[PDB]
DNA sequence: CGTCGAAGAGATTCAGAG
DNA sequence: CTCTGAATCTCTTCCTCGTGTGGTCAGGACG
RNA sequence: GCAGAGGUUCUAGCUACACCCUCUAUAAAAAACUAAGGACCACACGAG
């Protein structure tokens, strides 16, 4: 038994950051998201990739959300994109976003 | 509680509609100070949508005229 | 928020324009102080402050002092998140091209130069000159140099012009020429060009220069100045972990990099010699193209313990790389694990849950929940609390936990059924239980499996894990309208049990009031459970519309099985709890429930009789002894007769009679008839042989063995293991695939002696060390099936097309694999079904065929009916509705938005996993025979003789329905003529295997056309038929004079005449193939169906199907006939045989080169169709679609499929199969341009080129012509519409230079394009939303 | 006191005859 | 002689979750 | 922190997303508000 809810985070900001010893989220991995993608899920698999996982403006508004009583949601953008732009950027090749 | 949705699902036939027109009631039950119209009896806020759907008292056209109405009595008091 | 993204080459001048600052020193940190270098690769001043709002001089400390950069220290003043998003450049002292550019397959620099790659190699190490500007010289501009060459030319020019050195002179050469200008030129020479591989060069050259043209990029960009660098906080770094910082990363590179750089500009500034200058560069290359990608060399750079380091390119691509490790798969929080446990008494709707787990699960719920109490006034008061586990939380915590569905996950979910949803229910322990009944679609057995529970956080995903994912909602799994929730192993022998008769158990004969009575008087044991008995019973039926009729009949029946039947709901009939009740029995019982009175009376039904099973199991006590498995008495005299017959083989070989493999063969014949002898007699001694008193004499009664009641029932175990249990083991295979010659004749109940154990370890350890492959192998395959099709999604109502494919039942001659009763369930038709009684429409063209349309089709029956299908529907981006049928999850048409493609991807590699990764024929049953196209000629026996292989022997009965088909040999002789009823057991065709047959289409005489005896014919003495046969002379045997005659037979009259083909007016000419025995003569008259020469004569595994779907050519692939024509020759086998097809009505510019070898079914004389076959072998798809359209390869690759997949006994319906196929070929390419835009060569996809041309046809110009083409679902899902989509699959490197060259823009749209981003994808109940909008736009 | 194997596609090689 | 196909060389990928132990730079003076 | 300053507590607690209170030169009367630094590689193990 390990079950966590919040806890240190890792330096991609994937929170979880392994469970062991030290507190640790069991990984959604590739195959659960198409698990998901199967049926009509979209709301619990974009809180399974956002909010729950890396967001930090997702974590620290829910957390307070779900204190306050209301069970609401906002997306942001996941920090492994933001290192994945950064990693491709810092390669010679510009990569970004339109408007 | 409810365990097999199937009443609800032949109201709203899509079932992808029906979540998003369940979730609906569920905030203006959670957030939004409106009382539900079914009797309330220890359930959660978020059964008590499908409870009503399984009714036939809310659809999606019934909650869009209940939030029009919502906006004309706010107009009303904006003079 | 945000359009799709964009990529494009990086210029010089944006790398400036990114970079806060610039790094000029080597050294991350000072080792005694903390504190960053000032020019260091972290650096406080260009990449931010080291803490929040604080300097590094600590002058500043405060949110008032924000925005201010300080003069002291020099660091701007600014929260640390700064640190991950702040780039900075060092400043090369030496122009260093691109290794991606570089080193990638087509060599995008090397393509765009028009020189080989090795002299880019040799110019980019300093090894070779290459020349710039020669001008009115020898030495071209793309000529290569050496050093001695180089100076020989000095001496030789005295102009100023020098061929430079490195990369400075790739610039160059990049800089000086004109893309736009050799464009036209290009053109002009490919138009020019008079062959088709050096036009195809051409136009890969062209088009990389109109890429280039397009988009904003200057050739000059793929040689990069300044470098950026990564953020220091992107730097993986060093945990403090007692004053070490190590760990192998980055840092080293940049470093290494750094220091390269420096000592240029030193030595540069030192006017070094160039011997010295030139090492510093090719150091400074080396350098750069080991930090963007540590390995492109044959060198690899690797740091201390000689392991190679990470470097940039190796932290995108691959299983560690970010798209397949960060971005798709992100670990979660709110999340749990634990063991199972049977959890038998919460209902199939909810699941246990250890307290100490939930407890932790639902922290933030508890501290709202407290604070609405007020029993906590803030947060720190809430956490001791809940910490204290004081008496309060619990019962806060058995609110929060009321109406809150979790998702009990398992580990490999294979499926969609893998992770679903349950409520919980508080349980003490440590261990997560769960429902009995549903341990089978998880596949989760109990010897210690680990599921993790995750929980739904905001309301909409607490409403979608009730209304999708509840356990009760997906009963019929998604592959096959079987239901998934079938009693597995107790449940149903306890059922079996319950369900039986033994022909003297007190209570017989007895007259019993109802089932309410009968429970009782089984559970007062004044009778017997098993007791035939007399009942009655109030069936109800609807029979009539939407009303119960009730019927009460005196039912015969057991008191077990009436008993039984108070469980079952009122709807069903009584004609399903009467039989013995196996397991399929149970299956369809739940099945027709659900069919005929709807899901909630069936979740019920099913929760009901698992309770029922189970306590019925255990009054059972259905133990296993040793007494049970009972050793034949039979077996000892079949052991000891079986040796005797390989006695007199083993004799008769050392007499030499018989040659060593056909003893060997003998042996291993015999054998297998002994083991299957002995089988069958334990079976025999094991079912039928118990005896009992019927209050008379003895009777008897199937067995009560328990043995057997765990394989009749099918609750664990066939006959198969029982036959290792008790009879004989069998024969057992080498590791090598061979069978040894003694076979154990020994089975467990017995000893298992020395030798027969240690044969037996090497089934045993083949078996598990398959496990690790087929899994290894069914994981890629579902992976690459799941990312092909990854984005259709049903999102229009109807297409309106008209036609479908064909259905039509299965068989291979024995009995009918596949009904059309079940393969068309569940599809809509394409056009009207007609009754067979003509102009009689049963059923409309546009209807859904449910089971009340199946049931009249059984009665009309019709064989062949139009069906609706995915690869046929025209909605772009996307299939119809009506196009995919039922949902095949819930009986209704499927819901316009249900994501489809991943849903076949799951159901097809799912099987994967115990899937295998390795004369006269008779009729079966009295009937008609029907030989569809068949030239039958009556030989001189009488018998009838079929002209062409392609007739098919099949059977007619009054019904039509093909109850067989048999393949028969070209021109052989069958027993029964077409069009006469046959009567079974007797065999309809009869010949010898070994000889070919060459039978004539007419009768008539035989004439020597362009033949000479020991030329083309060389006669050959017969030593059994006592007259020299003619045998032809092999066309690479022959000599070169007979190869220009070709070898033939014509038909001719008595007086000398040539007799035409009925039809054609060329006679009738039949080739003589090379090592034929002619019995004839020259000039003897030929009987029609007469053999003239006597002519001496799959794999279902998983690699089967993988290759089927990858569209890999066969090893020899059957050519066929592209124009219908007449056969012709043009050549006589000069290197290769040349065939020449043209049509009656044009003249034909195809001719076919065919190699000597490959037997030619077809004759000269005869004129071949449009697809027919022309040489014999298995068929390559790529010339099935483009020869018999589309239509026509789906009823292969499908057809093929289903082959492999029957033998395992697992069922795939169709149209999974179906979409697949359709995103395999969904790339086209046009053959003439038209007024569309296209450039002819270039390949579009079908959507787009279906949508401009009907655009165009809307208008007067007329659209673009096209040819549809096939591709590997491995080629094909690399070539996919977005870059991203196709990036974070395969092969990373050359799907980004592709994007980055090209400036390929995105437009998300898909299925992982959203995933990845991390918004709504449009798959499920986001699909309004994205609908909305793109409304909007 | 900072400071200096397999296996398969594809792109090169390469070839053979009329 | 110049593609024609026919060898021949090169890059890629080879499941998916956990439970645990142990070991590990960089680069030692230097003024 | 009304702006500046100080702050009960329930680590630390004008930013981390933060937040509130009283007070007028400097700390002291009071309740309601949040959740942190953890890389790589070998060996063994379990399950599908
Ligand atoms: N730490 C001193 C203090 C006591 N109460 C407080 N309340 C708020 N909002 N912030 C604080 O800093 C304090
Ligand atoms: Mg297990």
């Amino acid at each position: 038994m390990h079950a966590r809810s919040t806890g240190s985070y890792s330096l991609v900001t994937q929170q979880p950051l392994g469970g062991k010893a030290q507190f640790g989220g069991q990984r959604f991995g590739e195959m659960e998201v198409w698990a998901l993608e199967a049926y009509g899920a979209a709301y619990t698999l974009q809180e399974m990739l956002t909010v729950k996982s890396d967001d930090v403006n997702g974590r620290t508004k829910m957390y307070k959300n779900i204190v306050d009583g209301n069970h609401q949601m906002e997306p942001g953008m996941p920090e492994s994109f933001n290192v994945l732009l950064k990693e491709i950027r810092s390669l010679g090749i510009n990569i970004e976003l339109e408007d | 509680a409810r365990v097999t949705v199937q009443d609800a699902v032949e109201k709203i036939g899509n079932r992808f509609d029906l979540v998003l027109v369940a979730a609906r009631r569920a905030r203006q039950m959670q957030v939004g100070g409106k009382d539900p119209l079914v009797p309330e009896e220890n359930d959660k806020t978020t059964v008590i949508a499908l409870r009503e759907i399984e009714e036939g008292l809310i659809n999606n056209q019934i909650l869009d005229v209940r939030e029009r109405q919502e906006q004309q009595e706010q107009e009303a008091a904006e003079l | 928020e945000f359009d799709a993204i964009k990529i494009a080459l990086a210029s010089p001048d944006m790398i400036r324009s990114w970079s806060f600052g610039e790094v000029k020193k080597p050294e991350t940190i000072n080792y005694r102080t903390f504190k960053p270098e000032r020019d260091g690769l972290f650096c406080a001043r260009i990449f931010g402050p080291v803490k929040d709002y604080e300097c590094l001089c600590g002058k500043y400390k405060r949110l008032k002092h924000r925005g201010v950069i300080c003069e002291k220290c020099g660091v701007e003043v600014t929260q640390t998140k700064v640190r991950r998003e702040r780039m900075g450049h060092i400043e090369l002292a030496s122009p260093t091209a691109h290794i991606w550019f570089l080193k990638s397959l087509p060599s995008r620099i090397g393509l765009l130069l028009d020189m080989p790659l090795r002299d880019i190699e040799r110019v980019l190490y300093f090894e070779s000159y290459v020349v710039i500007e020669g001008g009115m010289t020898n030495l071209e501009r793309q000529q290569i140099l050496t050093e001695e060459q180089y100076l020989d030319a000095l001496e030789e020019f005295g102009d100023e012009f020098d061929a430079k050195m490195g990369a400075e002179a790739i610039q160059a050469l990049l800089k000086s020429m004109d893309l736009e200008q050799e464009c036209e030129q290009l053109r002009e020479e490919l138009n020019e060009t008079n062959s088709e591989t050096k036009r195809k060069k051409l136009t890969k050259r062209i088009k990389l220069l109109e890429a280039f043209v397009q988009s904003g990029n200057k050739p000059e960009w793929m040689i990069l100045t300044v470098l950026p660098v990564l953020p220091p906080d992107l730097r993986p770094l060093v945990p403090l972990d007692g004053g070490r910082f190590a760990t192998s990363d980055l840092n080293d590179l940049y470093r290494r990099v750094i220091n390269r750089n420096n000592r240029l500009k030193r030595l540069l500034d030192l006017a070094a010699p160039d011997i010295i200058v030139r090492n510093e560069k090719r150091m400074l290359q080396e350098a750069v193209d080991a930090l963007l990608d540590n390995g492109r060399r044959g060198r690899a750079i690797t740091g201390s313990n000689k392991r190679p380091l990470k470097s940039l390119a190796d932290m995108i691509k691959g299983k560690q790389g970010r798209f397949r490790q960060n971005l798709l798969g992100k670990r979660v929080d709110y999340s749990g694990r634990s063991v199972i446990t049977v959890g038998p008494y919460l209902r199939l709707h909810q699941c246990g849950l250890p307290k100490k787990m939930a407890l932790e699960l639902f922290k933030p719920f508890i501290y709202g929940k407290l604070e609405l109490r007020g029993l906590a006034t803030t947060i720190k008061a809430a956490k001791k609390m809940v910490e204290r586990e004081e008496a309060v939380v619990w019962d806060i915590l058995d609110e929060v936990i009321r109406e809150h569905p979790v998702l009990l996950n398992r580990a490999p979910t294979l499926h969609r059924l893998g992770i679903q949803a349950f409520e919980p229910v508080l349980i003490e322990g440590k261990a997560i239980q769960l429902h009995p009944l549903v341990c089978a679609a998880y596949n989760a057995d109990f010897d210690g499996d680990q599921m993790a529970v995750h929980v739904p956080l905001t309301l909409e995903a607490q409403l979608e894990a009730r209304a999708l994912m509840m356990s009760t909602n997906n009963i019929l799994s998604p592959a096959n309208g079987e239901p998934i929730i079938v009693p597995s192993q107790d449940v149903v022998l306890g059922l079996y049990y319950m369900t039986r008769d033994c022909v003297n158990a007190k209570g017989e004969g007895m007259v019993l009031t109802g089932p309410k009575e009968a429970e009782r008087l089984y559970r007062s044991g004044l009778a017997s459970l098993h007791a035939r008995v007399k009942v009655r019973i109030t069936e109800y039926e609807k029979d009539a519309n939407g009303e119960l009729v009730a019927k009460t009949s005196l039912k015969d029946t057991t008191v077990g099985r009436a008993i039984l039947w108070m469980i079952v709901p009122k709807g069903l009939p009584y004609s399903i709890v009467n039989q013995a009740l196996g397991k399929k029995a149970i299956s369809k019982m739940l099945n027709t429930c659900y069919r005929i009175l709807g899901l909630k009376p069936t979740v019920i039904f099913a929760d009901q009789i698992m309770y029922t099973g189970f306590a019925y199991a255990a009054r059972s006590g259905a133990s296993v002894g040793i007494d049970d498995m009972v050793i034949p008495e039979k077996k000892h005299e079949i052991i000891s007769e079986a040796e005797a017959e390989v006695a007199e083989i083993q004799e008769q070989f050392q007499s030499g009679l018989v040659t060593a493999g056909e003893r060997y063969n003998k042996v291993i014949d015999i054998w297998a008839a002994a083991n299957d002898r002995v089988s069958k007699a334990m079976m025999d001694n094991l079912q039928t042989e118990t005896v009992i008193n019927r209050d008379g004499q003895e009777e008897k009664q199937v067995s009560f063995n328990s043995i057997y009641m765990m394989a009749d029932s099918g609750a664990r175990g066939s006959a198969a293991q029982i036959r290792q249990l008790a009879g004989m083991r069998g024969l057992m295979a080498k590791p090598d695939g061979s069978i040894i010659e003694t076979p154990i004749t020994a089975n467990f109940r017995e000893g298992l002696n020395v030798l027969q154990y240690f044969i037996s370890t090497h089934g045993a350890r083949k078996g598990l060390a398959d496990t690790a492959l087929k899994t290894a192998n069914s994981g890629y395959l579902t992976r690459r099936l799941v990312d092909v099709a990854q984005d259709l999604v049903v999102t229009e109502d109807d297409c309106g097309t008209h036609e479908g494919i064909m259905m039509t039942p299965v068989i291979e001659g024995g009995d009918v694999k596949e009904p059309l009763r079940d393969r068309v369930l569940g599809r809509v038709t394409a056009e009207d079904v007609l009754k067979p009684g003509t102009a009689d429409i049963l059923v409309p063209r546009n209807t859904l065929l449910h089971e009340q349309w199946c049931d009249l089709l059984e009665e009309n029956s019709v064989d062949a009916v139009k069906v609706r299908s995915v690869v046929s529907c025209d909605t772009d981006f996307g299939v119809c509705a009506h196009c995919y049928g039922r949902d095949l999850a819930r009986g209704h048409i499927i819901n316009k938005g249900e994501a489809i493609g991943v849903i076949a991807a799951q159901s097809i590699g799912e099987p994967g996993t115990q899937l295998t990764m390795r004369s006269s024929i008779q009729v079966k049953n009295k009937g008609s025979i029907k030989l569809s196209n068949v030239k039958s000629v009556v030989n001189s026996s009488g018998k009838l003789v079929i002209t062409s292989r392609n007739t098919e022997l099949k059977l007619i009965d009054e019904f039509g329905r093909t109850k067989e088909s048999y393949k028969v040999p070209y021109g052989a002789v069958l027993a029964k003529g077409d069009g006469e009823q046959v009567a079974g057991g007797e065999t309809v065709a009869n010949w010898d295997p070994h000889t070919m047959p060459v039978i004539t289409e007419v009768s008539g005489f035989v004439r020597f056309t362009d033949m000479i005896d020991g030329q083309t014919i060389t006669r050959q003495t017969d030593e059994l038929t006592g007259l020299s046969s003619l045998v032809v002379l092999d066309s690479a045997e022959r000599t070169a004079g007979g190869k220009d005659l070709r070898p033939a037979l014509k038909i001719v009259d008595a007086q000398g005449n040539d007799v035409l083909i009925p039809g054609t007016d060329m006679p009738a000419q039949y080739f003589l193939p090379g090592k034929a025995i002619v019995q004839l003569e020259d000039g003897v008259q030929i009987s029609s169906g007469d053999t003239l020469a006597r002519i001496p004569q799959i794999t279902g595994g998983l690699p089967r199907v993988a290759d089927l779907f990858e569209a890999r050519r066969p090893k020899e692939p059957a050519i066929l006939a592209e124009i219908s024509g007449i056969v012709s020759f043009g050549k006589e086998t000069k290197g290769k045989r040349r065939l020449v097809i043209t049509p009656v009505d044009g003249s034909d510019p195809y001719e076919e080169m065919i190699p000597k070898w490959r037997q030619l079914n077809v004759f000269e004389g005869e004129r071949v169709e449009r697809g027919d076959v022309i040489s014999d072998g298995p068929e390559a798809p790529h010339d099935i679609l483009r020869l018999r359209g589309v239509h026509a390869v789906t009823r292969y690759i499908v057809n093929e499929v289903q082959d492999v997949y029957r033998l395992q006994g697992v069922k795939i319906n169709d149209k999974h199969i179906e979409v697949i196929v359709r995103q395999m070929l969904r790339k086209a390419t046009i053959v003439n341009a038209g007024s569309s835009d296209f450039l002819e060569g270039e390949q579009v996809e079908y959507s787009r080129v279906k949508i401009a041309n009907r655009e165009l046809e809307a208008n007067g110009k007329v659209g673009a012509t096209y040819s549809r083409d096939l591709l590997g679902i491995t080629k094909a899902s690399l070539a996919t519409e977005s870059f991203i989509s196709a990036a974070s699959f395969q092969e990373t490197t050359r799907v980004l230079t592709e994007a980055a060259v090209a400036g390929k823009r995105d437009e998300l749209r898909g299925l992982k394009e959203n995933v990845i981003v991390g918004r709504l994808i449009p798959a499920g109940t986001g699909y309004a939303y994205h609908q909305d909008r793109m409304r909007r736009r």
